[PDB]
């Protein structure tokens, strides 16, 4: 109405990217929620560098309207006259057109730009938004705002890219019961009325818009003060403020280390945590003021497992890492996402290891990340690194494995290669030259150039400026060869173009006899290198620590399986994990035969370490799902495995006894049985549940999840679904509800999973951050595979309309198709893709699980035989 | 971002 949408492409603005002129230096934003009516109101004075004529102002804005006509300060001061605004929907701008144009800021002067704004705070999860809790029986509010990677247009109108960085003073008008929070500490509060206190926050440092935060609460809190001398402190329901308390631990010990590990100064003097009740990601490392869900911040030691007290650690480590690397330093532009993903993600594992001294973290980089995304990445739907992104549906979607795992794999292989030392000391200068700057990969590289004066951007740009990774192929025990590793051997090992030819630089580590050496494998090497003691065994990729595949002559591997059933411990628990893994990614491949693979799974019965039974699972987790519905197949694999896990999972027990490691180890083992038809363990898990049942007895922590999943599966009916759903509401736990939805989606009942399909509507019931993590275990179910991929699909409208194209979980939620092997089922994606062919934030995973259930076809057609043979043949 |  007041800036009415316009058609008008005729100018700068129909660019995507906003353009090179137009600069903030100063956001002076005030807002006013009406809590209870869900709306708020604010205005925005924003200080602009123009460096070019122009007739034209514009920046980002959508959904919230500008509600006055908005006015333009001269350098001098004067008032720029103004004869339109307009909004221009295709790129999400708002456009303010002068009578006249103006000239460049050329002093210290510059324009001030000022517009009235107002949206809601209703029907979403992004931009600046309200919830509610409940507290001594009364319904509470809190607003919050949430705006990566672009959202914070949303909340007011801003130069909403990360390259476009300003400095923040920021004031809240709310009722007086409230407090109100930001990124800096509060400078000062005024009455307005007897009813509502002004609360006004100090300058901030220049910073990403998509890091301006805000919120309204009433929230308790737990405090700490840093070896610096500032507040740490998490804010958090009264009723939940026990569970604060160790993420009030880590977050001192972790920023305690990262500041001395980084030699840098935290930039703000306060640093806050908290959770919002419903908080549409995981956690958002806003400056000063970083947000979470639940289920990653609040941890009871009596009633959370150890995963979930891991989970938090992690998290907590991976939003500081961000306090430097992201927020200090931001990437220029989305494509370098990276530069603050994979960092965190990388740093993260540092963070929790000095924290937890026997939780082996560094070794756990293999199971998080290293080896999951080694899947990922050899897809041919896959993406390099640096990533060319052109909508916000693009920029949204590469918040993914490839920006993270991949992020965090190829940092773990440069430190080992460069050497800890001086690769620390080059993250230093990295963020002591662009400190309140931003950066480009190249600019990452020659800082780790200066610190080594190794070829860093020669051999990582061939890592990062191209999707995929190698496998080593063997000859002779000695020489080695490079080749792309994809998991389809049709596809064509050339495609996309990639101006390396899918030929990288390697370093490359190898074990002779525990000795260790090194050398970089140069691209130019067409024809492979020889790597130099009479040797019979050569150990290759040690701790898997290089991004890369090791493809053995079939003879070594032969003996590797021997060497595995005389004595395992021969090799370290990453080593087995890793032989094991790329053994069974390489069979997957049509690259090596199954009976090799399959021949290193022998030993099992004496296998005791975490690391090899995770990549053992997983390998036969999707061998299994292969074979579900196989009537001959399955009852063989099931035998087989069956037997391997018994020994550990019977030594282990149904018991929280053990480390941290050993009591992650007996979950999944007793959970592999389990899920492998092990009369014993499902009865214990039975028992338990009914025991669970009575009311009283509190479940040991580390088996609960597992208890109310067999337990369900085994002996679920109407009444127990009832209870564990009553039960569900009535914990006050985000860690023990989300078991809980896991336990209710594990009936064997098609009439109460469709109930619990319904409940999906209903807000009052299933939180909307929950939404896609319920649907997901509905699929697991046998049942509900089918159930929650008909759901989602009659349904697709309606989450559209809830969530929008441009929310990630929504255009992921596709992927629960991942086990589908048919031409039937794939006939069913397709149809289903064509009718809603709009993909948004989906158009990645679309094509992803594409090329996964076209796999899983393959796969059947050309392994069933082998496969069956192998276990015939063996039982 | 954590994704959860
Ligand atoms: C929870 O799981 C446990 C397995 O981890 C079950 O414990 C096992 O029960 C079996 C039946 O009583 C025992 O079988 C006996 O095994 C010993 C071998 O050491 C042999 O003497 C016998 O062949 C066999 N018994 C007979 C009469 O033939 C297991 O030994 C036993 N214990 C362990 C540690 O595995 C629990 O029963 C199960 N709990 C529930 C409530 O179901
Ligand atoms: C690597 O895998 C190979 C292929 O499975 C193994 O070689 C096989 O060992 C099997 C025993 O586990 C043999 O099965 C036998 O098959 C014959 C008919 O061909 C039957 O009469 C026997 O009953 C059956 N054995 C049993 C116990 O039921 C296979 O014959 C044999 N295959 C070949 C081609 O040699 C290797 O042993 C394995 N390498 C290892 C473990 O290091
Ligand atoms: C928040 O609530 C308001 C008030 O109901 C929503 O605005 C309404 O939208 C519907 C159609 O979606 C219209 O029929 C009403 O006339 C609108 N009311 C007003 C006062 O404009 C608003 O859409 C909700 N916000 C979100 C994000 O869903
Ligand atoms: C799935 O759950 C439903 C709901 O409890 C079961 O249906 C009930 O069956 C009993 C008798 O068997 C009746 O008394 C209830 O009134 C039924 N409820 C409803 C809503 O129909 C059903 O038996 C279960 N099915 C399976 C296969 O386990
Ligand atoms: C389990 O809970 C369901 C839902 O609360 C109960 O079934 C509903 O009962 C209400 C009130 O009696 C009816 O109006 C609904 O039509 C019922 N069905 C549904 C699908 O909502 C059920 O009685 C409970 N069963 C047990 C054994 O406790
Ligand atoms: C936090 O640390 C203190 C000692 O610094 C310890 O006594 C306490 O148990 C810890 N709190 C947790 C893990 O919740
Ligand atoms: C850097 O850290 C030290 C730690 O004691 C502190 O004294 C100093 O003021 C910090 N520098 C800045 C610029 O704040
Ligand atoms: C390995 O490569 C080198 C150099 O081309 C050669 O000397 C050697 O014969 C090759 N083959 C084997 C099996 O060692
Ligand atoms: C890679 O090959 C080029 C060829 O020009 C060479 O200059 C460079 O030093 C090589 N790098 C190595 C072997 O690390
Ligand atoms: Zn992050």
């Amino acid at each position: 109405d007041i800036c009415p949408a316009s058609e008008d492409e005729s100018g700068q603005w129909k660019n995507f990217r906003l353009p090179d002129f137009v600069n903030p230096v100063h956001y002076d934003l005030h807002v006013k929620p009406l809590l209870e009516e869900d709306t708020y109101t604010g205005t925005v004075s924003i200080s602009i560098n123009l460096s070019a004529p122009t007739r034209y102002l514009w920046l980002h804005l959508r959904e919230t309207r500008i509600t006055r006509l908005p006015e333009l300060k001269r350098p001098s001061g004067d008032q720029v006259q103004v004869r339109r605004c307009f909004e221009y929907k295709k790129q999400e701008y708002v456009v303010v057109e002068a009578e006249e144009e103006l000239t460049p800021s050329s002093g210290d002067g510059l324009y001030l730009l000022t517009m009235e704004f107002a949206g809601w705070l209703n029907g979403s999860l992004v931009g600046f938004y309200r919830t509610t809790y409940t507290e001594n029986g009364r319904v509470k509010s809190i607003a919050a705002t949430d705006h990566e990677p672009t959202d914070a247009r949303k909340s007011f109108p801003c130069f909403d890219e990360p390259n476009k960085k300003a400095t923040y003073t920021i004031s809240i008008t709310h009722p007086k019961e409230y407090g109100a929070l930001s990124n800096m500490p509060v400078a000062k509060e005024e009455s307005v009325d007897d009813k509502w206190t002004r609360t006004t926050f100090e300058k901030s440092v220049p910073m990403s818009t998509y890091l301006v935060c805000f919120a309204v609460h009433q929230f308790d809190s737990v405090k700490r003060i840093s070896n610096s001398g500032k507040p740490l402190t998490i804010y958090v329901q009264p009723e939940q403020k026990h569970t604060a308390e160790y993420a009030a631990n880590i977050t001192k010990s972790v920023f305690d280390y990262f500041e001395e590990y980084f030699a840098m100064n935290y930039s703000l003097p306060k640093l806050d945590k908290i959770a919002i009740p419903d908080f549409g990601t995981g956690a958002m490392e806003n400056w000063g003021l970083i947000t979470y869900r639940e289920t990653n911040l609040l941890y009871d030691p009596k009633e959370s497992a150890s995963s979930n007290q891991q989970r938090v650690a992690t998290v907590v480590a991976h939003e500081l890492v961000h306090q430097w690397f992201g927020n200090i330093v931001t990437m220029d532009w989305w494509e370098d996402l990276w530069l603050n993903e994979g960092f965190a993600s990388f740093f993260e594992f540092l963070g929790v290891n000095h924290a937890e001294t026997d939780w082996q973290m560094r070794d756990q980089m293999l199971l998080e990340d290293v080896l999951p995304v080694q899947e990922d990445d050899s897809l041919m739907s896959s993406h390099p690194i640096i990533v060319t992104v052109t909508t916000p549906d693009e920029i949204t979607s590469v918040f993914d494995g490839i920006s993270y795992s991949k992020g965090s794999s190829i940092l773990r292989m440069l430190e080992d290669w460069i050497k800890p030392e001086n690769f620390q000391k080059g993250c230093q200068m990295y963020l002591e030259k662009y400190q309140f700057k931003n950066a480009k990969t190249s600019d990452f590289w020659a800082a780790l150039e200066e610190a080594s004066r190794l070829p860093v951007k020669e051999v990582m740009d061939t890592w990062t400026r191209q999707m995929g990774y190698p496998v080593l192929n063997v000859n002779g025990v000695k020489n080695i060869t490079q080749k792309r590793f994809l998991l389809d051997p049709r596809a064509n090992p050339s495609q996309p173009p990639s101006d390396l030819g899918y030929t990288w630089n390697i370093p490359v580590k190898w074990t002779e006899d525990n000795i260790t050496s090194s050398v970089l494998f140069n691209r130019s090497e067409k024809e492979g290198i020889t790597l130099n003691s009479g040797n019979a065994f050569l150990k290759i990729n040690p701790d898997h620590i290089g991004f890369y595949r090791v493809n053995y002559e079939v003879a070594t591997w032969d003996s590797i399986a021997t060497a595995l059933s005389l004595n395992h411990k021969t090799f370290s628990s990453a080593d087995r994990a890793s032989l094991i893994d790329d053994a069974f990614a390489l069979a997957r491949a049509q690259l090596l035969d199954y009976k090799v693979a399959l021949n290193l799974t022998k030993y099992l019965k004496r296998e005791e370490n975490f690391l090899p039974w995770q990549r053992v699972i997983s390998a036969v987790t999707y061998i299994i799902s292969m074979f579900e519905d196989d009537k001959e197949l399955y009852p063989m694999i099931e035998e087989y495995f069956q037997g391997q896990v018994k020994p550990i999972a019977d030594s282990l027990g149904w018991n929280d006894a053990g480390d941290h490691v050993t009591k992650l180890l007996r979950s999944s083992v007793l959970g592999f049985a389990c899920k492998m038809g092990d009369r014993e363990a499902l009865n214990n898990a039975s028992s338990l549940f009914e025991q669970w049942l009575n009311g009283t007895v509190s479940l040991p922590v580390n088996l609960r999840l597992l208890v109310y999943r067999y337990g369900m599966q085994n002996s679920g009916n109407e009444i127990s679904w009832n209870y564990t759903l009553e039960q569900y509401q009535k914990t006050s736990l985000a860690q023990e509800k989300e078991k809980l939805l896991y336990g209710l989606a594990s009936v064997k009942n098609v009439t109460l999973l469709s109930r619990y399909l319904d409940l999906l509507k209903d807000t009052n019931l299933i939180k909307t951050q929950d939404v896609f993590t319920v649907i997901r275990y509905i699929s697991y179910n046998s049942y509900g595979k089918n159930m929650a991929w008909n759901w989602i699909q009659l349904n697709w409208d309606y989450l559209v309309n809830r969530y929008t194209l441009n929310n990630r979980n929504l255009g992921r939620i596709v992927t629960i198709a991942e086990p589908f092997n048919t031409e039937l089922q794939l006939w069913q994606m397709e149809s289903f893709f064509a009718k809603y062919p709009q993909a948004g934030a989906g158009e990645k995973p679309r094509e992803q699980v594409l090329e996964t259930v076209k796999n899983n076809i393959e796969w059947l057609k050309q392994h069933r035989n082998t496969i069956r043979e192998w276990f015939f043949n063996l039982l | 971002x954590v994704v959860d």
